[PDB]
RNA sequence: UGGCCAUGGAAGUCGGAAUCCGCUAAGGAGUGUGUAACAACUCACCUGCCGAAUCAACUAGCCCUGAAAAUGGAUGGCGCU
C-alpha cells in the first residue's frame, strides 16, 4: 500500500455507518475503496447481507479488509438497537408518520444493552450505566407508560449482575 | 399537487410510448385530437361524414375496422358534453400484436396542459407526434402589450394562447390650449402616464411572479409610441421580472387583436431561449474543463459511479443517447448483473457467458437509459439537463465527449 | 446553583479525607482532558484523582472538626495549578505509577528544553515540499528522490534553551515529542508524614 | 511568497479591524462603539471582510 | 454518540422536534468560523499572578448624531462659556 501495490497482510478497518438496505446513493466505496483492491457493487452487495434482517432502521459498518475480502460487523449503538427492540417491522415507504411511537417498555432488555456496551463510560459500574442508557432513548419513553428524568434515581436492580 | 401532476405526466408519456408501438392495418387506426374552445357537436358532425365516406371503401378489412373506430369515437364523444379544458384527445384503432391478436382498442382523454392543436388522421400508426412536441417545450413565456389604450397581460406555449389579464384607460389629451397652463398640464399628462406604466409594472409582479421567482421563462413587451420602452428601462418594473425580458416589439393594433402578432414577430427570439440555456449550461461544464478543478466527469462508466458515489450537481444528457441498461442473467446459478451498452456492444455480444460456471449468460431485455435517468435523477444529486447538439460547445459535448456528463458538487478524483 | 454545589464540593473533598489517609499532590501543568480520563482508567480501582481551587484551602475547616492536626502543613503547598489523588495503597509505588504512565504532547514554542532534543536521520514523509522551512536555521536536508531527507544526526536544543518556533513546528510536521511531560508531583501526604518526592 | 509571523504583523494593522455600520470607520477590534461623532458612537459595527 | 428527524449532506454546527445521563472540576446532544461531511479552530467550571469594588438592564436631564436650498444674514444686534 505504500510505494506501488502491495500486499504485505492487509487487515485494515474503516468505519462506514448507516446501512439499512443497498441504498442507489450508496457512497460505499470510492475514496477507501477501489484503491486497497476492495470493488464496489459487490462490496456494497456484501454490506447489504451482513446488514440484513435487522437492523433495516439504521446500521454501523466497520469494514475489516483482508486483502479483497470485507468483514461487516454491527457494532451497536445505544439508539439504534432502542429502535431495533420497539415495535417492528414496518421498514420503509409508510412508515412516514414516521419512527417516533416511543412506548415499546425495555425493563430488563436494557440491562443486555448496559453489558454489551464495550466497557467504555469510565463507570462505577451499571449503577451510573442504567442511568445513562434510559436516558439515550429520544424515543422509548422508558418502562409501559413512564417519563425517564427522576426515576432513574430509585432503581433497585442489576448493580452485581452486569459485570 | 407539483408531485401528483408529475406523476400524470410521467402516466401520459407512458401511454403515449405505449401507443406510438401499436401499429395496425391498412389506415384502421383514429388518431383524432380536439382544441379547448371546440364545439363537440362539430367534431361529432365531422366524424358521421367520415363515416359517411368510408361506407364505399373498396377493402374489406380496411373498410370495416374504420367503421367501427369511427362507430366507437362518435360514442366517445356522447358520453362528453362539452369538449374540456385542455381539450381532448381520442386514439380509437384495431391493433395487431403478438399472439395474433387483433383487439380493438379507444383512448380518450383530457390530457395534462392546455393543448392549441386540432388533428384528424387516419393511418396504421397512432400519430402521437403533437402530444410528444408539448410534453417537450415546457418553456411558458409572458406577454405585456402597452398601448396608449389599453394593456394586455398572456402566456404562450409553444402551441398554446393564453389571456391571463388585460384593462383599458382614459388617459388624458395631447395638448393645453393655455399658454401658463400648457406646462403644468403637460407635467400633469407625464404624471397620469407614469402611473400607468408603475400600475402595468405592478399588474405584472401579481400575474408572472410564483413565490418570489418569475415562472415565465421569458417575457414579452409589445406594443407601440415607446410606451413599451418606457416600461423596460424603468425604475418601477422590478429586476427580477426585468432580467428576463427579451423582445421589445413593435406592432400594429392593441390588445388581444395584436397579441398574435406580436407572438409572430417574437417566434423567432423566443425559439433561441432554450438554445442559449444549453451554451450557458455547457459553457460551464466547459470552463471545469478548462481550468484543473476536477469537479466535470464524463461518459457513462465514469459519469455513473461518480452519481453512485459523492454526487453530481448537475447530470448533462444528450437528447438521442443510444446507451441502454440491459439486465444479464444466468440458468442456473441465478446470478445477475446490470450494464450499460452501446448499439454496437448491445445488439451482439458473445461476452456474456458466465466464464467462471461456465453457462451462457442470458442478456434480459433493456430499459433505456436516457429514460433510465429521467426515471431516477431524483435519487441522484438531480437537475437532469438534456441539450441539443446544435450549439458549438453542444456538438463538441456530442460528438467528443459522448453527450453525457455531470459538473460535481466537490472535486473528485478517478483512476482506470 | 454555585450555593448548593459549592457545599456539595465541601462535602466531597472532607469525604475524601476521612475515608484515605494518605494522599498525592500532583501539577497539573499544560495537560488535556483526554489525559485526565487516560489516568481516570489506569487508576480507576485504587486511586481517585481531584482537581481544586481555593476551597481546597479548606483542609483547615477538616482540622477544625474536632480532630485532625498535621494537615496544617499541607496548606503552603496548594499553589501553582494543583491537583490531588487520594488512595490507600502505598506512596513510593503509587509515584512510580505516575511517573511510568504520563504523555508525548508536542512542543511548546517558547518555553524551557528539558532534554537535549535531537532530529534522526530519516526521511520527512512528503513529496516535493519546502526544505527551506528545515534548512532557515542550520539542518543538512537533501530531497532524495521526492522526501525530504534530513542528512545528519544533529542536536537542534539543549537543557535549559528556549524553544523558536519554527524549529518548534518542524518538529511538530515530523512528530517528534520529547517537549511537555503529563504531570509533576511536587509533595505528599502520608498518614501524617510528609514526603518531597524521596 | 511572505514569511507567515511578518504576514500576521501586517495583518494585525490593516485587517483585524472593526468596522462601523454606520459611518464606515475602521476601529481597532476590540471596539463596542464607534470613534465617530458624525455617527453618534453608534456601536452597530461589523467586523473587516477577511480575504478569502 | 454518525444521538434523532432529515440522505442532498448536518456524527454540536443549511433548517426543525428534541434535548437527558456519565465522567464529573466540567464542557451545550452546542455560540460561531468553516466544511459536501468531518477535521481543525473558536465560544463554561476551575485555578496562577495581580489587589477593591465590580457588573447588568432599564429610566430620565443637559449635550451630540439623526439634520439637505438656492442674493449675504440674523437668540433684534454686538457679543456671551
Ligand atoms: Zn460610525
Amino acid at each position: 500500500m505504500p510505494p506501488k501495490f502491495d500486499p504485505n497482510e492487509i487487515k485494515v478497518v474503516y468505519l462506514r455507518c448507516t446501512g439499512g438496505e443497498v441504498g442507489a446513493t450508496s457512497a460505499l466505496a470510492p475514496k477507501i475503496g477501489p484503491l486497497g483492491l476492495s470493488p464496489k457493487k459487490v462490496g456494497d452487495d456484501i454490506a447489504k447481507a451482513t446488514g440484513d434482517w435487522k437492523g433495516l432502521r439504521i446500521t454501523v459498518k466497520l469494514t475489516i479488509q483482508n486483502r479483497q475480502a470485507q468483514i461487516e460487523v454491527v457494532p451497536s449503538a445505544s439508539a439504534l438497537i432502542i429502535k431495533a427492540l420497539k415495535e417492528p417491522p414496518r421498514d420503509r415507504k409508510k412508515q412516514k408518520n414516521i419512527k417516533h411511537s416511543g412506548n415499546i417498555t425495555f425493563d430488563e432488555i436494557v440491562n443486555i444493552a448496559r453489558q454489551m456496551r464495550h466497557r467504555s463510560l469510565a463507570r462505577e459500574l451499571s449503577g451510573t450505566i442504567k442511568e445513562i442508557l434510559g436516558t439515550a432513548q429520544s424515543v422509548g419513553c422508558n418502562v409501559d407508560g413512564r417519563h425517564p428524568h427522576d426515576i432513574i434515581d430509585d432503581i433497585n436492580s442489576g448493580a452485581v449482575e452486569c459485570p | 399537487s407539483a408531485a401528483d401532476r408529475n406523476v400524470e405526466i410521467w402516466k401520459i408519456k407512458k401511454l403515449i410510448k405505449s401507443l406510438e408501438a401499436a401499429r395496425g392495418n391498412g389506415t384502421s387506426m383514429i388518431s383524432l385530437i380536439i382544441p379547448p374552445k371546440d364545439q363537440i357537436s362539430r367534431v361529432a358532425k365531422m366524424l358521421a361524414d367520415e363515416f359517411g365516406t368510408a361506407s364505399n371503401i373498396k377493402s374489406r378489412v380496411n373498410r370495416l375496422s374504420v367503421l367501427g373506430a369511427i362507430t366507437s369515437v362518435q360514442q366517445r364523444l356522447k358520453l362528453y358534453n362539452k369538449v374540456p379544458p385542455n381539450g381532448l384527445v381520442v386514439y380509437c384503432g384495431t391493433i395487431v400484436t403478438e399472439e395474433g391478436k387483433e383487439k380493438k382498442v379507444n383512448i380518450d382523454f383530457e390530457p395534462f396542459k392546455p393543448i392549441n392543436t386540432s388533428l384528424y388522421l387516419c393511418d396504421n400508426k397512432f400519430h402521437t407526434e403533437a402530444l410528444t412536441a408539448l410534453l417537450s417545450d415546457d418553456s411558458k413565456f409572458g406577454f405585456i402589450v402597452i398601448d396608449g389604450s389599453g394593456a394586455l397581460f398572456g402566456t404562450l406555449q409553444g402551441n398554446t394562447r393564453e389571456v391571463l389579464h388585460k384593462f383599458t384607460v382614459d388617459l388624458p389629451k395631447k395638448h393645453g390650449r393655455a399658454a401658463q397652463s400648457a406646462l403644468r398640464f403637460a407635467r400633469l399628462r407625464m404624471e397620469k402616464r407614469h402611473n400607468y406604466v408603475r400600475k402595468v409594472a405592478e399588474t405584472a409582479v401579481q400575474l408572472f411572479i410564483s413565490g418570489d421567482k418569475v415562472n415565465v421563462a421569458g417575457l414579452v413587451l409589445a406594443g407601440s409610441a415607446d410606451f413599451k420602452t418606457e416600461l423596460s428601462q424603468s425604475d418601477m418594473f422590478d429586476q427580477r421580472l426585468q432580467s428576463k425580458v427579451l423582445k421589445l416589439v413593435d406592432i400594429s393594433y392593441g390588445g388581444e387583436n395584436g397579441f398574435n402578432q406580436a407572438i409572430e414577430l417574437s417566434t423567432e427570439v423566443l425559439s433561441n431561449v432554450k438554445f442559449i440555456q444549453e451554451k450557458k449550461l455547457i459553457g460551464r461544464y466547459f470552463d471545469e474543463i478548462s481550468q484543473d478543478t476536477g469537479k466535470y466527469c464524463f461518459g457513462v462508466e465514469d459519469t455513473l459511479k461518480a452519481l453512485e458515489m459523492g454526487a453530481v450537481e448537475i447530470l448533462i444528457v444528450y437528447e438521442n443517447l443510444d446507451i441502454m441498461r440491459y439486465v444479464l442473467h444466468c440458468q442456473g446459478t441465478e446470478e445477475e448483473k446490470i450494464l450499460y451498452l452501446t448499439p454496437e456492444q448491445e445488439k451482439d455480444k458473445s461476452h456474456f457467458t458466465d466464464k467462471e460456471t461456465g453457462q451462457e449468460h442470458e442478456l434480459i431485455e433493456s430499459m433505456p437509459l436516457l429514460e433510465w435517468f429521467a426515471n431516477n435523477y431524483k435519487k441522484f444529486g438531480a437537475t437532469l439537463e438534456i441539450v441539443t447538439d446544435k450549439s458549438q460547445e453542444g456538438s463538441q459535448f456530442v460528438k467528443g465527449f459522448g453527450g453525457i456528463g455531470g459538473i460535481l458538487r466537490y472535486r473528485v478524483d478517478f483512476q482506470g | 446553583d454555585r450555593a448548593t454545589w459549592k457545599s456539595n464540593y465541601f462535602l466531597k473533598i472532607i469525604q475524601l479525607l476521612d475515608d484515605y489517609p494518605k494522599c498525592f499532590i500532583v501539577g497539573a501543568d499544560n495537560v488535556g482532558s483526554k489525559q485526565m480520563q487516560q489516568i481516570r482508567m489506569s487508576l480507576r480501582g485504587k486511586a481517585v484523582v481531584l482537581m481544586g481551587k481555593n476551597t481546597m484551602m479548606r483542609k483547615a475547616i477538616r482540622g477544625h472538626l474536632e480532630n485532625n492536626p498535621a494537615l496544617e502543613k499541607l496548606l503552603p503547598h496548594i499553589r501553582g495549578n494543583v491537583g490531588f489523588v487520594f488512595t490507600k495503597e502505598d506512596l513510593t509505588e503509587i509515584r512510580d505509577m505516575l511517573l511510568a504512565n504520563k504523555v508525548p504532547a508536542a512542543a511548546r514554542a517558547g518555553a524551557i528544553a528539558p532534554c537535549e532534543v535531537t532530529v534522526p536521520a530519516q526521511n520527512t514523509g512528503l513529496g516535493p515540499e519546502k526544505t527551506s522551512f528545515f534548512q532557515a536555521l542550520g539542518i543538512t536536508t537533501k530531497i532524495s528522490r521526492g522526501t525530504i531527507e534530513i542528512l545528519s544526526d544533529v542536536q537542534l536544543i539543549k537543557t535549559g534553551d528556549k524553544v523558536g518556533a519554527s524549529e518548534a513546528t518542524l518538529l511538530n510536521m515530523l512528530n517528534i515529542s520529547p517537549f511537555s511531560f503529563g504531570l509533576i508531583i511536587q509533595q505528599v501526604f502520608d498518614n501524617g508524614s510528609i514526603y518531597n518526592p524521596e | 511568497i511572505i514569511e507567515p509571523s511578518l504576514r500576521q504583523l501586517a495583518q494585525k494593522y490593516n485587517c483585524d479591524k472593526m468596522i462601523c455600520r454606520k459611518c464606515y470607520a475602521r476601529l481597532h477590534p476590540r471596539a463596542v462603539n464607534c470613534r465617530k461623532k458624525k455617527c453618534g458612537h453608534t456601536n452597530n459595527l461589523r467586523p473587516k471582510k477577511k480575504v478569502k
